[PDB]
RNA sequence: CGCGACCUCAGAUCAGACGUGGCGACCCGCUGAAUUUAAGCAUAUUAGUCAGCGGAGGAGAAGAAACUAACCAGGAUUCCCUCAGUAACGGCGAGUGAACAGGGAAGAGCCCAGCGCCGAAUCCCCGCCCCGCGGCGGGGCGCGGGACAUGUGGCGUACGGAA
RNA sequence: GGCCCCCGGCGCGCCGGGCCCGGGUCUUCCCGGAGUCGGGUUGCUUGGGAAUGCAGCCCAAAGCGGGUGGUAAACUCCAUC
């Protein structure tokens, strides 16, 4: 089936092909507005795996993102304190610029509700992005089973909470030895459990 | 119970035990642990010689029960098993020796400290000292390894 | 400032703890929320066991635990295979399937089907409609019982086999039990070395021909 | 003479007879199917080689062929990644050399 | 030099929907000190703590192994007891500091994309009738519109699956 | 203990629809998520120590592959996802 072809190609992104067309979209991209609603997923493939479906009330804004890390707000230097933290310039965010894309997609759109994002290219200034948008509210989603869990109301701002692909990954969670930190619920929570008195009645 | 402590008993005077040329100001030392090498050295080095400096190799993903390996002395090695095999033996008159799982009764290793009893067993046991073995065989009994 | 001897101490009391201390004097008054809680399941669940499902035999990890058996998450693939239960209905029936767990040895297996048709020897199954179909039990074993099961269904016994008194033949008595150990201890250590030489030795005895 | 199984030494541990079970569909991943091999050259063919690929082909056409995998071990990251690339690369420039001999 | 497809884009007090602020004990994501300790202090510590911003729910988050282990092996997540003030970190000073196993509380497991087969077999909105209507639904009937092949729906997802 | 209201929850009947929904056995086919992994890096973070986790930037994959297997690397078997 052609998504496959389509799937290997797009690994091919140093090949001749790939590079044309992400040089030409790149262009493109950057030549509008930092959101706008795409009307169609430039990769189809990408959105499926990632759980876009071709029916009513799916939507899809492509979102610029300004590249690079963090440098700390402090005027002039000035972050007053142990010369530890006297760094404001090689110093980097949280979260990962594909979250930043989502968030902010999700903050411009409040009834839509992120499910999921994807890269479309990425200048030395820029990077854009493709974030998968639904309608809680559609009834073409509300209907379909298999979507609406979506129309409950815990999944009110994935993207703002940690909750997408992308948010999830700074969140520093999985399985095995490699983690440890966020061994309750998330980072915040073991730090709690470990950093409680559990102070018993006969002790 | 407060009644029985010594505020009670200091309640009137001053300096509450304290004394009054110096007083109970707050941290007079340092804090806790504070001055180990400089100022509360004698301490130190005359009650936790060694506190200071390290010592062998690191071990990083420590984990305790590989190392399991709990003993046992032939001192108390008849303890594991009822009495009545212990005497149902020096008796019987077959010569048999009942058998003594000692990994069984939770004790992986059997070391050697002790008279043991003229009397024949065979020791099942994971890890044997090499006394151990030898007191078992000089009863007239059988070392045994199992896995 | 220490004074004459004692454990030099490290507590733990530096951090803002005070503003996370919890207390337990919920406890009694959970213990009993579980406990009705518990008792309100039952009676839902109204002749099945209050346990829960069946669950398999298995044993602990680790060298130190290892001769300990406990219950497991749930039946193998194979053990269900094996006893001849089709696993979407064995979850209906209210045996615990886990579906990750390998199966190395044989005696852990045979062990686990037994398990599962013991299991099904002494089960109940009450049929869909009043009206009766096939396997759906007589209303003999139904009426004499649609008895809930206190407690872990089939409880696991980890259990010893008592060995009788042997009479020590000229051979365990010939055995050198330490020395065996330290000999089986270096061969370990050495294994690899002494096959290095060999093959090296090997190497120099196929060089003395060209 | 007497064979005790022990807890310490080369063939130690508990002696168990093993099962030899189907092994789990899980473990066959990254299997090269017949239909996705012949997407994935169909596509080389359509794509191309990237650029540090076609210079390492120039590398290893001149049998320089450490200076190659140094190369790709900068380029790619590992070594057993470089040697596998390498490897790759070689074949293709086989299957070429077969190729232009007709 | 028109008319007609589509593509990408506008404008409507167009028809019908949603989002905005609050509360903040608990919860999720960021951000993030300095008093303080070290008897001085700069790393460390205080602390991923206060303040700062964001977003929730009746709980939240987590969760069905790219896991543990190295055993005769266990088998999602959360919680307690223990591991353990231990392995480790550290001007190896002050100080800091987990995990597996083991025992419990509870217990529940699943679905896509893809790969394929099936006349798009799917969805939304109109309009007419019968029931039902204070959580807008059922059934029928319309050459009544649209979405959709740049892929909707049924089967199916690694515990294998299809024919 | 009683009576009266209301509401819930579960039991039986009737109608309206939907719904022709298994399992084993042998054969022939089918099979996996990329600017991601991984590497280098700098900054924060961690008990995690020749890098526990998260980041930016640069490089940038494979398919008997990939990841893990708590000391950097090469060769090699195993185990485990
Ligand atoms: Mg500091
Ligand atoms: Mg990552
Ligand atoms: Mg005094
Ligand atoms: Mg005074
Ligand atoms: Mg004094
Ligand atoms: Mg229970
Ligand atoms: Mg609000
Ligand atoms: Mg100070
Ligand atoms: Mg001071
Ligand atoms: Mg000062
Ligand atoms: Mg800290
Ligand atoms: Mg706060
Ligand atoms: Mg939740
Ligand atoms: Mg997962
Ligand atoms: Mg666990
Ligand atoms: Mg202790
Ligand atoms: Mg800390
Ligand atoms: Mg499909
Ligand atoms: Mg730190
Ligand atoms: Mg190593």
């Amino acid at each position: 089936g052609a998504y496959k072809y389509i799937q290997e190609l797009w690994r091919k992104k140093q090949s001749d092909v790939m590079r044309f067309l992400l040089r030409v979209r790149c262009w493109q991209y950057r030549q509008l507005s930092a959101l706008h609603r795409a009307p169609r997923p430039t990769r189809p493939d990408k959105a499926r795996r990632l759980g876009y479906k071709a029916k009513q009330g799916y939507v899809i804004y492509r979102i610029r993102v300004r590249r690079g890390g963090r440098k700390r707000p402090v005027p002039k230097g000035a972050t007053y304190g142990k010369p530890v933290h006297h760094g404001v310039n090689q110093l980097k965010f949280a979260r990962s610029l594909q979250s930043v894309a989502e968030e902010r997609a999700g903050r411009h759109c409040g009834a839509l509700r992120v499910l999921n994002s994807y890269w479309v290219g990425e200048d030395s200034t820029y990077k854009f992005f493709e974030v998968i948008l639904i309608d809680p509210f559609h009834k073409a989603i509300r209907r379909n089973p298999d979507t609406q869990w979506i129309t409950k109301p815990v999944h009110k701002h994935r993207e703002m909470r940690g909750l997408t692909s992308a948010g999830r990954k700074s969140r520093g969670l999985g399985k095995g030895h490699k983690f440890h930190h966020t061994i309750g619920g998330s980072r915040r929570a073991a730090w709690r459990r470990r950093n409680t008195l559990q102070l018993h009645r006969y002790r | 119970p407060s009644r029985l402590r010594k505020t009670r008993k200091l309640r009137g005077h001053v300096s509450h035990g304290h004394g009054r040329i110096g007083k109970h100001r707050k941290h007079p030392g340092g804090r806790g642990n504070a001055g180990g090498m400089h100022h509360h050295r004698i301490n130190f080095d005359k009650y936790h010689p060694g506190y200071f400096g390290k010592v062998g190799m690191r071990h990083y993903h420590l984990k305790r029960n590989q190392s399991f390996c709990p003993t046992v002395n032939l001192d108390k090695l008849w303890t594991l098993v009822s009495e009545q095999t212990r005497v149902n033996a020096a008796k019987n008159k077959t010569g048999a020796a009942p058998i003594i799982d000692v990994v069984r009764s939770g004790y992986y290793k059997v070391l050697g400290k002790g008279k043991l009893p003229k009397q024949p067993v065979i020791v099942k046991a994971k890890f044997f000292s090499r006394r151990a073995e030898e007191k078992i065989k000089g009863v007239g009994g059988a070392c045994v390894l199992v896995a | 400032a220490p004074s004459r001897n004692g454990m030099i101490l490290k507590p733990h009391f530096h951090k803002d703890w005070q503003r996370r201390v919890a207390t337990w004097f919920n406890q009694p008054a959970r213990k009993i929320r579980r406990r009705k809680a518990r008792q309100a399941r039952a009676r839902r669940i109204a002749p099945r066991p209050a346990s829960g499902p069946l669950r398999p035999i298995v044993r602990c990890p680790t060298v130190r635990y290892h001769t300990k058996v406990r219950a497991g998450r749930g039946f193998s693939l194979e053990e269900l295979r094996v006893a001849g239960i089709h696993k979407k209905v064995a979850r209906t029936i209210g045996i615990s399937v886990d579906p990750r767990r390998r199966n190395k040895s044989t005696e852990s297996l045979q062990a686990n089907v037994q398990r599962l048709k013991e299991y099904r020897s002494k089960l109940v199954l009450f049929p869909r409609k009043p009206s009766a179909p096939k396997k759906g039990d007589s209303s003999a074993e139904e009426l004499k019982l649609a008895t809930q099961l206190t407690g872990p269904v089939m409880p696991i016994r980890n259990v010893f086999k008592k060995e009788k008194a042997r009479v020590i033949t000229e051979e365990e008595k010939n055995f050198k039990a330490f020395a065996s150990l330290r000999m089986a201890r270096a061969n370990a250590r050495l294994f690899g070395i002494r096959a290095k030489r060999a093959k090296e030795a090997a190497e120099q005895d196929v060089e003395k021909k060209k | 003479a007497l064979r005790y199984p022990m807890a310490v030494g080369l063939n130690k541990g508990h002696k168990v007879t093993k099962n030899v079970s189907k092994p789990r569909h899980s473990r066959r991943r990254g299997r090269l199917t017949k239909h996705t091999k012949f997407v994935r050259d169909m596509i080389r063919e359509v794509c191309g080689f990237a650029p540090y690929e076609r210079r390492a082909m120039e590398l290893l056409k001149v049998s320089k062929d450490k200076r190659a995998l140094k190369f790709i071990k900068k380029r790619v990251g590992t070594h057993i990644r470089a040697k596998r690339k390498r490897e790759e690369l070689s074949s293709v420039l086989a299957a070429m050399r077969k190729a232009a001999a007709k």
